[PDB]
């Protein structure tokens, strides 16, 4: 084949050349690179294929014949420091002087055509700026190659990082997704990258929630830290290798879909592509390369190839040993390659520069003497050659530039496309209106942060950089004590904050007023049953020598109509500000007057009872002795007994006014609390076995249609004292805490309207309206 | 001049004599730049320990030790002297694919003081093999052989630093701090690096920025400007009070004076070793209010006789201001001592005692074979030696483990202007001897630099973000704790029926409370119920003395005797109430109870309706009077309450179940009261509403017939004990229904034997009164009247 012979081609300029042609101490010995690379070739016949057709050109490089010297260096720098070496030497010598600096040298080669590689593009170019030799190098991506400080004279083909990852910026930027998080590669690519997006995306306001690092084939950690953030736009700027190795991770532990980000190293490689279950990992939105393709490449890739299994022009007329013994199908998988068109254009520039240089028209070209290579660099810079009907310019840091396309993944019976839906031309154009997202519908992935916080809110800093703040609502009886907080402080356990508020407000009372509805109605039924007392009283003392009072008591019956009536005062002294001493006195007050009463109820039932189911033996002592001086003296004695009582329980169970700060929801209250059933049940038990004595003896008894029934009022007093107080006890349960005063106020009236009206007003009613049974043979 | 020396093995150097801090055609010279003094001061340690080999007759006999010194820019020019020293003595360097037999001008080189020069010379020497002992370069790439097959070190990488840096902030317990970086590639690997050492020590990093390069000697633009203003307020507003930087020092000029006029004090420096030792910062004397300033350096060792040497003194081959800028900063590099003078020395050290191995000399003869580069680098390999008192030898990764130092900025020139305060030993990765650092509080306290406070004895963690050692404090609810050696992240209950109070890690054990025989309230009700009992076993032992009478026998003979004995039966396990409430104890008081009570409620009416309503009755319905008095009315009738009221306490037991229950009282959950029923205020409810139901019948029949005399005034007294009946049931509904708590089975056992004491008293009792006290109504010639 003697495919490798037509690395040489002899020329009035000759160019240089590093290709990746082979793949892989003690001695100082250059390595041998034996296994065969189908790229490099593809590329080095690119490269030969770009140079005949320049000679063939009449209009560039008129009368010049351009050669080449296709170097095969490794991936290894070691191996390709020599073809460097050797470019610089001078022209038919094997030895390269250390001279002061690069005006003195006289290099073999005009110009040089980079390697593939950037990490070996890195050495070489530090290694030729000394002698200001102009290196394109085709495929060199990361930006710090484009620092004019460290590299005067390396141009490319192929745009930077800065420009791609500006596109993804602007894309998240325009798309709303600013809250993101940034991978990249554990090579030298993926750092760079990464630093490069985290400039931009300070830049545009883009906040990123993790930066880290996916190692080369942990992962797992990356991943964690990943989903603790809630975020669902995820840059991977990793190599193959290492998206491959995050995808299958991702695929195993079944990881949450994401729109990843894809830089164009992974964006267009089967090996991620095509790999099993992928489909369900979210959108992948990357941005691929809008460059030219060499129509007529492969044509003559195998011309070339059928032409040298020719042994004539073989015979007619090493760096790549193993490049002879190939045929045509161990370079077929890779004739269309995007990278040809950049060694292309590679090549056409510096044939333009040289044309240009040398200064002349289509005719001809004027003899002059040879050309130096840091001549050309005048003419690099500024520099418009046309590459298959289009114009590219070598930018002032020796950055080609060209459009972008934002192609989005589809999946259709598990086949990945790539469709544009969007351009890149330094300012992003997306058409999202067709793009289909992997969400339940067609809606767009959010993820955001909150960039400043709404006024009344807390703050807490989020991000690889303090970019956002999450606002917290904290929930009230909370403050947010200084916009710094980092949570909202409490306030004093004696005021309330309402939900969301910058400060809380003072506790205010809130007992029952004098003015409330309640209080008033209550007021109006007092003053109702005063008057009835009042009214029952004076007929009691104007008809006090009638038979009606005589029989019903006497002096004792307006004894207990006073008893009656202090009773309804006493209720007064329930609402309003409770000051220990009334909210202590509230019960013997209602117990001293309403024990007097009932007793004297109690008094007359036990005469009716005496006189009705007694002998007659007993009764004429008992009749004699329970009305008068000894009557007396039992009121007395019942009264006394209640007052022993009273003050027993007023030393012994405290009456407390307690303020219940934690009650109603505004406001503080004013709580007067007693002992739980015991208090009251205590102060209550002496009138409840005195009327449950009343009732017994007084519910069944013979009532003579000659007579007056002396029975049934006192019946229905007891009944309506016993009834109102069984509805008061879970009325006093049940009810609001703010008007269990006004049940209790409520509840004494009640009992003392029933005791009145079952057995005062019936007495009133004869003794007022019709006088004619006011007899004493009817009553005594 | 003193950059050459004749010898008979030139050991090249690269030391950068001028920096840059203020067309490609035109190529600037190192002249032209501003002079540095650590590189005449590295120059100069090399000429004194090539000097020393010289005179050292032990050491190198007989072969003249020579040099050849280039000064290297920072940058700028890195690839001409390399040619220089692989040049023959023509300055030809020949190509071949083989170097074995080629021999360089220089046996060894010194390599450059910064990582990138560094990484470029030795890309080139890795085709010959030159030995290249790179000094201060702090790079981790340099660690692998791969690529670097001819590059060694002097001093311990950016590992070890970040080691220095963790183990410091792990000594003071600060574990959460700042990162701030460089845009240049060594801050951002030594960022990188610091970050992924410290996610593994339980250390977090509040935020990450970068300061942007910026020289001195230069105006300051509006947009960088901007950037170190929202730099230094991101770290005013952040809680994290350790800020550690990596940046070069040309770069930090800016930082910290923005940092002053911001007014921003409190932060706890970490420095990098770039600017650890940087004497213009340490000169600039207003950040000695920021707060302390450590950092992480190479351990000076005192050379000695070096001072005095020091003092006594082709193209990029020059200098001419070294000696005048040397002279105004010599008393604080004097003070100071030489920490990366050490490096070249040891590295020239190494040098000649490699090449004395190889040599193979006996300290008196050599042989003076031709020695080529990769020859020498076999050699340096696999020294090891004394300098100094510190062991020279060389790691698999191109390293000697150097001792490291942290080092505090001290504001007095009368003392070192940087004193030692710890020292870091990289052989063993331990920082150890740690003394006294001037902090800048109030008394000399350690700055506390933790996001989230220690949570209470007994307050569960919940983490508040994606940082793990940043947590909030949350009391857990009672009824749990937080067992600390299990898990502090969430609180686990404590089984056993136990509860717990609120903040409290140790459950306690709930008190059982029941009804115990030796107690007051119990005591009195057992008082009662056998007063009753007694009572009712004489009304019995009278009735038995006293038959074939009219009142035992008018009345229901077998019936009274009947409900005697119920109540009798009722009595005697009323005290089954009182004890451990078991499954026997509940079968046998709801079988026993209800069913007694029911049916004597049931004879009560019966006997009402019978002595009352059945002569009514007589005259509508006659035919069915007949059947009424030829069977027996009132023992069907009560049999049908019985098997009625059996249905139902069936029912009862088949819905609310049998086991004895335990519920929780809202006074005080450390008890915890047991009754038999689960639900006992719906079942005591449904045994009212049939006792009531039978009982408004029982009384509204006694009342219809109240004063007719019949079976000894059996109305009246029926209608007394019915309604006081019915007042102690109601009684009991309405403290039932306001009141819950340790009292309802004793409130409900006594208002069951008050019951029981009514249906016994008022309605035997006057029975027993007109037999023993009234022995005259009892004739038979009575029953007329
Ligand atoms: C150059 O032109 C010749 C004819 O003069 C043609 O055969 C050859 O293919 C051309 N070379 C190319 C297209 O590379
Ligand atoms: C290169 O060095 C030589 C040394 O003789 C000098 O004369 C010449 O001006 C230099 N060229 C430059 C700096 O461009
Ligand atoms: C993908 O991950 C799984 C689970 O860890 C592992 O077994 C498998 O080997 C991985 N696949 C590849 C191609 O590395
Ligand atoms: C990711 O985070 C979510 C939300 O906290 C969690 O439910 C899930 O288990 C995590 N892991 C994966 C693999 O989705
Ligand atoms: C050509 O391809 C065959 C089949 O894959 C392979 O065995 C052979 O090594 C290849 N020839 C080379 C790489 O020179
Ligand atoms: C262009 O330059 C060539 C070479 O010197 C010369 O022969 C010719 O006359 C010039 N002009 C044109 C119009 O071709
Ligand atoms: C050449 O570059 C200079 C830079 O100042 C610019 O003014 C000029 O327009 C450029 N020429 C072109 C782009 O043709
Ligand atoms: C980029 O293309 C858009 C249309 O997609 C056009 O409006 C704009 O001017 C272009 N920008 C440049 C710098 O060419
Ligand atoms: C020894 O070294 C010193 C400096 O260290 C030098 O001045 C002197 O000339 C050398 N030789 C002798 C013999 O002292
Ligand atoms: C810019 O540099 C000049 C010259 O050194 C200096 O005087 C000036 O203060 C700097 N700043 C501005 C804003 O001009
Ligand atoms: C303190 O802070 C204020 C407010 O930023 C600033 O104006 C001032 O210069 C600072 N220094 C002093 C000494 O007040
Ligand atoms: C030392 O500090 C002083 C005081 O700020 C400063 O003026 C000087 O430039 C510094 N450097 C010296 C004396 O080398
Ligand atoms: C140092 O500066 C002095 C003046 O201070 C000057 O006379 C002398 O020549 C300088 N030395 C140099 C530049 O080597
Ligand atoms: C160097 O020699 C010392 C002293 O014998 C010994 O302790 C040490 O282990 C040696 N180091 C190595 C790496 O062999
Ligand atoms: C420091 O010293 C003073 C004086 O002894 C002492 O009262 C004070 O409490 C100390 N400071 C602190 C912050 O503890
Ligand atoms: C708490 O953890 C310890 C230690 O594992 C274990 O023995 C114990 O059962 C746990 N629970 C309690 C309540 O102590």
């Amino acid at each position: 084949l003697c495919l490798s012979q037509q690395l040489r081609m002899k020329g009035d300029y000759v160019l240089g050349g590093l290709f990746p042609l082979g793949e892989a101490r003690t001695r100082p010995s250059s390595p041998v690179c034996t296994r065969f690379s189908s790229n490099g070739l593809l590329w080095a016949l690119a490269m030969k294929m770009a140079v005949e057709e320049i000679n063939n050109k009449s209009d560039l490089l008129p009368g010049l014949r351009l050669g080449y010297d296709l170097f095969d260096t490794c991936s290894e720098p070691v191996v390709a420091m020599k073809p460097s070496l050797m470019f610089l030497a001078k022209a038919g010598s094997r030895d390269i002087a250390a001279y002061c600096n690069y005006t003195q040298y006289q290099p073999r080669v005009l110009a040089v055509i980079g390697p593939h590689s950037s990490e070996l593009a890195m050495v070489t170019g530090k290694f030729f700026s000394f002698f200001l030799m102009p290196q394109v190098s085709y495929g060199a991506s990361m930006e710090l190659l484009s620092a004019r400080e460290t590299f005067p004279s390396f141009f490319r083909t192929v745009p930077s990082d800065r420009v791609q990852l500006t596109a993804a910026a602007e894309l998240l930027q325009e798309f709303g997704w600013n809250w993101v998080a940034a991978l990249g590669s554990d090579d030298e690519y993926g750092r760079q990258g990464l630093s490069i997006f985290s400039a931009l995306a300070a830049a545009r306001g883009i906040c990123i929630a993790h930066e880290g690092l996916v190692p080369l084939p942990k992962v797992q950690d990356v991943l964690h830290q990943v989903n603790q953030s809630s975020v669902q736009v995820v840059l991977l700027f990793a190599s193959v290798h290492a998206a491959h190795a995050l995808f299958n991770y991702s695929i195993s532990s079944r990881l949450s879909p994401k729109v990843w980000v894809a830089s164009e190293a992974w964006l267009t490689s089967d090996l991620v592509m095509g790999l099993p279950g992928m489909a369900q990992m979210g959108t992948v939105l990357g941005f691929l390369q809008r460059g030219a393709q060499l129509h007529e490449f492969p044509q003559y890739v195998k011309t070339h190839l059928a032409l040298a299994t020719d042994p004539a022009f073989c015979s007619a007329l090493q760096r790549c040993p193993q490049c002879d013994c190939i045929t045509l199908q161990n370079v077929s998988a890779g004739l269309n390659h995007h990278q040809t068109f950049s060694v292309y254009a590679a090549v056409y520039s510096v044939a333009q520069a040289l044309h240009n240089t040398l200064q002349c028209n289509a005719s001809g070209c004027p003899a002059q003497d040879p050309v130096k290579p840091w001549q050309l660099l005048e003419n690099m810079y500024n520099l418009t050659f046309h590459v298959g009907g289009l114009p590219l310019r070598f930018d002032s840091s020796g950055n080609v530039d060209m459009e972008y396309d934002l192609k989005l993944w589809v999946w259709q019976g598990s086949v990945p496309r790539l469709h544009d839906v969007g351009r890149f031309n330094g300012s992003l154009r997306t058409e999202r209106l067709k793009i289909r997202w992997h969400t339940s519908d067609n809606q767009k992935p959010v993820s955001r942060c909150s960039r400043q916080c709404q006024e009344g809110q807390v703050r807490r800093v989020k991000g690889f950089h303090s970019c956002c703040y999450d606002c917290v609502d904290c929930e009230a009886g909370s403050y947010r004590q200084n916009p710094d907080d980092i949570a909202c402080t409490f306030c004093g356990q004696d005021e309330w904050s309402p939900e969301r508020s910058t400060r809380c407000f003072r506790r205010r009372s809130r007992f029952l007023a004098w003015g409330e509805p309640a209080v008033l109605l209550l007021l109006l039924l007092l003053s109702l049953a005063l008057g009835l007392v009042l009214a029952a009283l004076g007929l009691f003392v104007h008809h006090r020598d009638s038979p009606l009072v005589q029989a019903s008591g006497g002096p004792l019956a307006c004894f207990g109509l006073v008893c009656l009536g202090l009773v309804c005062l006493s209720v007064l002294l329930f609402p309003g500000q409770p000051s220990p001493a009334r909210c202590l006195a509230q019960q013997p007050l209602s117990h001293l007057p309403l024990t007097g009463c009932l007793s004297t109820l109690f008094l007359q039932a036990a005469e009716i009872f005496v006189e009705s189911e007694l002998p007659l033996s007993w009764a004429d002592r008992l009749s004699g002795c329970l009305r008068g001086p000894w009557a007396w003296l039992v009121v007395l004695l019942a009264m006394l007994v209640e007052v022993a009582l009273c003050t027993w329980y007023l030393v012994a169970f405290p009456p407390e006014v307690v303020t219940d700060w934690h009650m109603l929801p505004t406001e503080a209250l004013v709580h007067c609390r007693t002992r739980s059933w015991v208090s009251f049940g205590l102060a209550h038990a002496t009138n409840a076995t005195l009327a449950f004595l009343c009732f017994l003896g007084t519910f069944l008894v013979r009532s003579q249609p000659g007579r007056y029934n002396r029975a049934r009022g006192l019946t229905f007093a007891m009944l309506a004292y016993f009834i109102t107080w069984v509805s008061f006890v879970p009325l006093l349960a049940n009810v609001q805490v703010v008007l269990r005063p006004a049940v209790q106020m409520g509840a004494l009236l009640l009992c003392v309207l029933g005791i009145l009206a079952a057995f005062h007003l019936p007495r009133c009613y004869l003794l007022m309206r019709q006088p004619g049974l006011n007899t004493p043979e009817f009553f005594l | 001049s003193d950059f050459y020396l004749p010898g008979d093995y030139l050991l090249g150097g690269l030391f950068s004599l001028h920096a840059n801090m203020k067309n490609f055609l035109q190529v600037p010279m190192c002249k032209e730049y501003e002079v540095k003094v650590i590189g005449y001061n590295l120059m100069q340690a090399m000429r004194f320990a090539v000097e020393e080999i010289n005179n050292d007759s032990s050491l190198l006999p007989g072969v003249l030790l020579g040099y050849e010194i280039v000064d290297v820019c920072y940058i700028s020019n890195n690839v001409q002297p390399v040619l220089y020293f692989l040049a023959h003595e023509d300055n030809l360097l020949p190509i071949q694919e083989d170097y074995s037999n080629y021999i360089s001008r220089v046996v060894a080189v010194i390599g450059p003081d910064n990582s990138e020069s560094v990484m470029t010379v030795a890309n080139f020497l890795s085709l010959f093999l030159l030995p290249q002992i790179t000094y201060s370069a702090i790079s981790d790439e340099l660690r692998d052989k791969v690529r670097f097959p001819a590059l060694l070190r002097t001093t311990p990488s950016a590992d070890h630093h970040i080691e220095a840096m963790v183990q410091l902030m792990l000594h003071f317990r600060w574990n959460w701090i700042i990162v701030l970086v460089s845009s240049d590639t060594y801050g951002r690997d030594n960022g990188q690096l610091l970050g992924e050492r410290v996610a593994r020590r339980d250390i977090c990093i509040a935020f990450q920025e970068t300061l942007p390069t910026l020289q001195p000697n230069q105006n300051m633009t509006s947009e960088e400007r901007q950037r170190l203003v929202t730099i230094v307020d991101k770290l005013q507003q952040s809680t994290a009070r350790v800020v550690v930087v990596f940046s070069p020092d040309l770069t930090l000029y800016h930082f910290f004076n923005e940092v002053l006029r911001q007014n921003f004090t409190g932060a706890v420096w970490i420095a990098s070793e770039s600017w650890a030792i940087d004497p213009v910062l340490h000169n600039l004397t207003e950040l000695r209010h920021l707060g302390t300033f450590l950092g992480i350096t190479i351990q000076s060792v005192p050379i000695p006789g070096f001072s005095e040497f020091r003092e006594w003194g082709t193209c990029n081959q020059e200098c001419d201001n070294c000696l005048n800028a040397t002279l105004s900063f010599n008393t604080i590099l004097r003070l100071s001592g030489e920490r990366v003078v050490y490096s070249v020395y040891s590295a020239v050290y190494a040098v000649a005692h490699a090449l004395h191995s190889l040599l193979g000399c006996d300290k008196s003869t050599c042989t003076k074979r031709v020695v080529y580069p990769w020859q020498l680098l076999e050699e340096i390999w696999k020294v090891n030696f004394t300098l100094l008192d510190h062991q020279i030898f060389f790691d698999p990764q191109g390293d000697v483990a150097l001792h490291l130092e942290i080092v505090q900025w001290q504001w007095d020139r009368s003392q070192n202007p940087f004193q030692s305060v710890a020292s870091y030993y990289p052989l063993q990765r331990q920082l150890k001897n740690i003394q006294d650092i001037s902090w800048h509080t109030i008394n000399n306290t350690i700055p506390m630099s933790m996001c989230s406070k220690r949570c209470q004895s007994g307050q569960k963690k919940k983490p508040v973000g994606i940082h793990v050692c940043c947590f909030e404090c949350i009391d857990c609810l009672p009824g749990t704790f937080l067992n600390h050696t299990e898990d502090e992240y969430e609180c686990q209950a404590c089984p056993n029926n136990e509860w717990s109070y609120q903040s409290e890690t140790s459950c306690f054990k709930r008190q059982l409370v029941f009804l115990e025989w030796h107690e007051a309230p119990t005591i009195a009700v057992a008082l009662l119920a056998a007063l009753g009992f007694l009572s009712t076993l004489a009304i019995l032992v009278i009735f038995w003395r006293h038959f074939q009478t009219p009142i035992v026998r008018s009345a229901g003979g077998p019936m009274c005797f009947l409900m005697l004995t119920l109540l009798l039966v009722a009595y005697m396990v009323v005290p089954v109430y009182v004890g451990p409430p078991k499954v026997s104890t509940c079968l046998c008081r709801q079988a026993l109870f209800p069913l007694c009570f029911t049916i004597c409620i049931s004879c009560i009416a019966v006997r009402s309706f019978q002595i009352v309503c059945a002569f009514k009755m007589a005259s509508r319905f006659p035919r069915a009077y007949s059947y009424w008095v030829r069977y027996q009315g009132p023992y069907v009738s009560m049999a049908f309450i019985t098997v009625l009221k059996m249905v139902i306490v069936v029912i009862g037991m088949l819905a609310t179940g049998l086991s004895p229950t335990t519920r929780t009282d809202p006074d005080d959950p450390k008890i915890t009261i047991v009754s038999c029923n689960p639900n006992y205020r719906n079942s005591l409810l449904f045994n009212t509403s049939l006792d009531l139901l039978l009982s408004v019948v029982g009384f509204s029949f006694a009342y219809m017939g109240k004063e007719l005399p019949t079976n000894y005034n059996e109305a009246k007294f029926i209608t007394l004990s019915m309604t006081f009946y019915f007042t102690s049931s109601v009684s009991l509904c309405t403290f039932m229904s306001a009141y819950s708590g340790v009292l309802v089975t004793i409130v409900d056992l006594l208002v069951t034997v008050l019951n029981l004491l009514a249906i016994s008293l008022g309605y035997f009792g006057p029975k027993c009164y007109m037999i023993l006290f009234y022995p005259e109504r009892n004739t038979p010639a009575y029953f007329n009247s």
